């Protein structure tokens, strides 16, 4: 995917980067720019279940990170968010492509994990 | 060992004030020498205008105009052959462009109205204009320098002098590349800082990126040179190319009198871009952007009558120049100077507790923050050191803070425990290791609306932001002594120190004592190396962000080839000491090999510590060629001088301020000034602003209070010039000051001493350092 | 909008409607710091610890207590309209669009007491920009 | 201070056509700082456009 010339001969070094919102200080406090939610479905059931989280997280926003549900079949579908977007103060402006503080988007990723349960226990 | 020049490292600074001594200044040569000389005049000023253009009028002059006049009758206007000979007996074409000298009489006590016509040519070009600082070089013979050359009839000196202005050329500023570099500590620097990552050196690309192959980036230097001697004073300019259509560059001038002392002048303090539309917001780094400013290699023949020839070249005796922005308070002394930064270059960290500390040897950082009153709100208002100052000034009490005995001990230890400390290991909470800060903090512009923690410790001094501004949270955001300065401190406040009998006697207020270490300056007989620390003892030695005349890589005692203390300034006050430093330099100078070496698309600070070793292929980076002293400041210097100012917080006292004795923030105006300065007995038609009828009609005790609280109004250096905030619906703000900066740094207000003659019961100090610009004079 | 309009000549600095929305206020802290006499039985006086604000002259005490009712601050930086922070751009157009938000949080100016002004020449109602 | 501007040339030829140019396209502030940013009015800014007018005299050989 990369050759090793790009770092040998300095093509394009890689820069520093700074903390996004950075006046939020300590590790503690930081925990709440993290955007987290869960939610379990069965084969039992088909009723859709939200993946609905907190920004900033413990006024706040709901979050709709997305939404799953399972079929009788076992197929679980994952659905992403609707697209919203926004930041705590509507004049904070997302002028940068890719850093912009105050912001948080409904964008996740994470763990899919499962149970099986056959009639003979 | 024969010959060497001082000072080592010269300074002179731009201004749009003419290269001629009469309307010049100079450097100091002797620390403290002028603090409260309130004749000071650092604009040139009408009269100086008026009497140079007597003296040009000295006859010949005058019966060689009564001989054209004898040519005017018996025609009965003026001629252009006339015209440019009346110049050039007058010699002002070198002040001013010759056709408008000629068009001044054309359109025209015949002697009246030709002075009264150029006379409105000098004063439109130079009144009330920044006049240049100038540094003088001398040779001093050795043998350890003894005295200053002395030129027999016969002898001669050959002045040489190269210089360059790489910014265009260098990398951007984002901050010191040293935050990150692994040391031991030294006196400038805590290894705290790299050790325990507070301010973490980040990565800076090229400036002028578009520019691409070395051989194509060779046009973005400036350089030039010359030479003088002493059997010619006749100034001759510096002046390079940018690109090298084309813009002509004057770097700076240099002459040479008589006797063999050089002058040099820096540049006319001109910043452009390649194109009008080419704006300078940014702090440091804006490309198709360049300045006059330079700095470059010093060095001289010396040629007998005898026929004996002495070559000034290599680094031990040869010297440098730095030209920088105007000082807008000379007066006012920074508190952590650069010749501190030389001092504590040599200086390793953990080997501190064997420093030795003279009252003297505290006494500046007192005496410097005391003195920011004048150049800064908080020192005035909001300072709690100088508050206690003032009470022990108030009942002549000041000399117990000499006092190094038990009984004063609780008394040094309070002023001690109020200051930051530059192990930056005090008002934080670790993390898990990270540092944060429990004090308060100063926030980026970039806001989230999430409340802030509340700061537990309170804010220690000074209150100026530092090195790590960039990092919310960092205990480096704000600034400290460095921890040789610290050192002395924790040593006066445990009793740890030495002083003389006759400085406890000198000591009843913080202003006695400093006329006295003043006049112990002035009657040091070490004339060259009180030259060599008065050079650098009015720069700024930190914060560097970048700094306002030079940055971090002096902090460092690899940029020296030779750092050494000599002695104390007095045979019994140290008064910080004088060393004998000389800098690093590439004998080869303009044609060294790596006059244009860079580090790739980047430079980091793993570029630093590659060159810590003498011979890596990054060492060249201490060995330094003209230009390099300056290429790592802002790019025009003006972007970076209007950045140089507030920093505000959240909680609105004490207003944090980067540099304010230099640049200052908060002055006191001409405009105030006239409203304070009279007494109520003075018998003119108007005392203080007011009527005489006002005036002498109130109570003694209302007049007094009216000229205090004028006294108490200062107002923002920002707003001695109009930077952008003048007009209906004007947007003022801080890219229009950047902006607006490059043509108006000629008009912002120049701090001068000034008397109060007799200021009553009033509480006004008999000397004030007031403001002068043409917004503020009324 | 409603705040200074700046010549080229520093002083007077023209204001539009000052009486209701103040421009050049005298905030809670200097209050804080001449409302005392140098009697007062407070550990604290004019932000002085105890023995300082005793040690020096009356003179130099009441001198103290007028430079800092001398001290007035810009309404405009009362509340956070986009200069605070490091390299803030401030300016007259973030002030408007940060009052939308920040009106609420500007200082409130009220009457408030100097119960011994002695010598100082501060009244005995003085009137106080409270904010955060 | 103060900027020449080339408004045009003119110049004549020996049948009498008298031929008009115009100036070089040059437009600047008064100040480099000084951006013109209204598609119409912008303070502080010339340019080299011009309207005048134009006359003659003809002279004969009879005088
Ligand atoms: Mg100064």
């Amino acid at each position: 995917n990369l050759s090793k010339n790009v770092s040998k001969h300095r093509l394009a070094p890689a820069m520093t980067a700074k903390r996004r919102n950075p006046n939020v200080i300590t590790n503690s406090l930081r925990k709440q720019l993290v955007i987290s939610s869960q939610g379990s479905v069965s084969s039992d059931n088909n009723t859709q279940v939200p993946l609905r989280g907190k920004f900033p997280a413990n006024e706040r926003h709901n979050v709709l990170q997305g939404s799953i549900e399972c079929d009788n079949e076992g197929v679980l579908r994952f659905y992403a968010g609707n697209g919203i977007s926004q930041a705590l103060s509507p004049s904070s402006l997302n002028t940068d492509f890719a850093d912009n503080s105050n912001w948080f988007d409904d964008i996740c990723d994470g763990r899919v994990t499962a149970v099986v349960e056959l009639k003979n226990g | 060992c024969q010959y060497k020049i001082y000072p080592p490292l010269g300074i002179a600074r731009v201004g749009n004030g003419p290269a001629i001594k009469p309307l010049s200044l100079s450097t100091p040569e002797v620390p403290w020498a002028h603090l409260y000389d309130t004749n000071v005049q650092y604009l040139v000023t009408q009269q100086e205008l008026e009497q140079l253009l007597e003296e040009a009028f000295g006859g010949n002059v005058i019966n060689e105009i009564s001989q054209i006049k004898t040519k005017l009758d018996e025609r009965k206007k003026f001629k252009q052959e006339e015209i440019e000979t009346i110049t050039g007996l007058l010699g002002l074409s070198h002040l001013v462009p010759q056709q408008q000298l000629s068009r001044s009489l054309d359109n025209l006590d015949i002697v009246q109205q030709i002075k009264g016509a150029l006379l409105k040519v000098l004063s439109d070009h130079y009144l009330h204009a920044v006049k240049k600082q100038a540094q003088n070089f001398y040779i001093y013979k050795c043998d350890n320098p003894v005295e200053k050359l002395k030129l027999t009839d016969g002898d001669k000196v050959t002045w040489r002098v190269e210089v360059a202005n790489k910014k265009s050329f260098w990398y951007d500023y984002n901050n010191a590349l040293d935050l990150s570099l692994h040391t031991q500590g030294s006196g400038n620097l805590s290894k705290n800082v790299s050790k325990h990552r507070l301010a973490p050196a980040m990565t800076a690309k090229r400036r002028n990126p578009n520019v691409i192959t070395n051989s194509l980036r060779k046009q973005l230097v400036i350089s030039s040179q010359g030479s003088v001697s002493s059997d010619n004073n006749t100034q001759v300019p510096l002046r390079g190319k940018f690109p090298a259509e084309r813009h002509n560059v004057l770097q700076g001038s240099i002459e040479c009198d008589n006797e063999g002392v050089l002058r040099f002048y820096a540049g006319n303090g001109i910043s452009q871009a390649l194109s009008p539309s080419s704006l300078n917001t940014d702090f440091a780094d804006n490309s198709n952007w360049f300045d006059d400013i330079c700095d470059g290699r010093v060095t001289a023949v010396v040629e007998l009558k005898n026929g004996d020839t002495f070559e000034i070249q290599d680094e031990q005796s040869s010297a440098w120049v730095a030209t920088t922005p105007p000082d807008y308070a000379p007066q006012i002394e920074p508190i952590v100077t650069m010749y501190d930064m030389v001092s504590g270059a040599a200086l390793k960290e953990q080997d501190l507790d064997n420093l030795t500390t003279q009252f003297s040897d505290v006494f500046p950082i007192l005496y410097r923050l005391y003195r920011m009153q004048w150049v800064n709100q908080a020192d005035f208002t909001d300072n709690a050191v100088n508050t206690q100052i003032r009470e022990l000034n108030s009942e002549l009490g000041f000399a117990q803070l000499l006092d190094n005995s038990a009984s004063a001990k609780s008394l040094r230890e309070g002023i001690f425990n109020q200051f930051r400390n530059p192990l930056f290991d005090q008002d934080i909470d670790v993390d898990d290791n990270e540092w944060v800060s429990n004090s308060r903090i100063i926030p980026s512009k970039d806001e989230t609306n999430i409340a802030a923690k509340p700061a537990t410790s309170s804010l220690k001094l000074p209150f100026y932001p530092n090195d790590g501004i960039d990092y919310p949270g960092s205990p480096v955001q704000w600034f400290a002594i460095p921890p040789f300065m610290y050192q002395h401190l924790q040593n006066w406040a445990a009793g740890d120190f030495s002083v003389t009998q006759v400085e406890k006697e000198s000591a009843n207020t913080i202003e006695e004592l400093g006329l006295f270490y003043s006049e112990q300056f002035k009657n040091s007989p070490n004339s060259a190396l009180l030259c060599a620390r008065g050079a650098l003892d009015a720069l700024y030695g930190g914060g560097f962000h970048p700094g306002v005349e030079l940055t971090w890589p002096m902090r460092h005692n690899l940029i020296y080839s030779q750092n050494d203390y000599v002695s104390s300034v007095t045979p019994e006050i140290n008064l910080l000491g004088l060393r004998e430093f000389r800098l690093k330099q590439d004998l080869q100078g303009l044609n060294s090999p790596n006059m244009y070496q860079d580090f790739g698309h980047v430079i980091a600070v793993d570029n630093v510590t590659a060159s810590i070793d003498p011979n890596s292929d990054a060492a060249w980076l201490w060995r330094s060629t003209p230009g390099d002293l300056t290429k790592w400041m802002g790019i025009p210097w003006q972007s970076d001088a209007a950045s140089c100012q507030a920093v505000y917080t959240p909680e609105d006292f004490p207003i944090p301020s980067w540099w304010a004795a230099n640049l200052p923030v908060h002055v006191l105006p001409l405009a105030r000034y006239n409203k304070f300065k009279d007494s109520q007995s003075a018998d003119l038609p108007e005392i203080n602003g007011m009527t005489h009828s006002i005036a002498q009609g109130m109570s003694e005790e209302t007049f007094e209070h009216l000229r205090l609280e004028q006294f108490s109004q200062r107002l923002d250096w920002l707003h001695t010039a109009d930077l952008g905030f003048v007009g209906y619906a004007a947007e003022g703000g801080y890219t229009n000051g950047l902006i607006q900066m490059v043509s108006q740094w000629k008009n912002m207000a120049m701090v001068m001493a000034r008397p109060v003659e007799n200021p009553g019961s009033s509480g006004i100090p008999n000397v004030v350092y007031v403001a002068y610009s043409q917004a503020d004079k009324d």
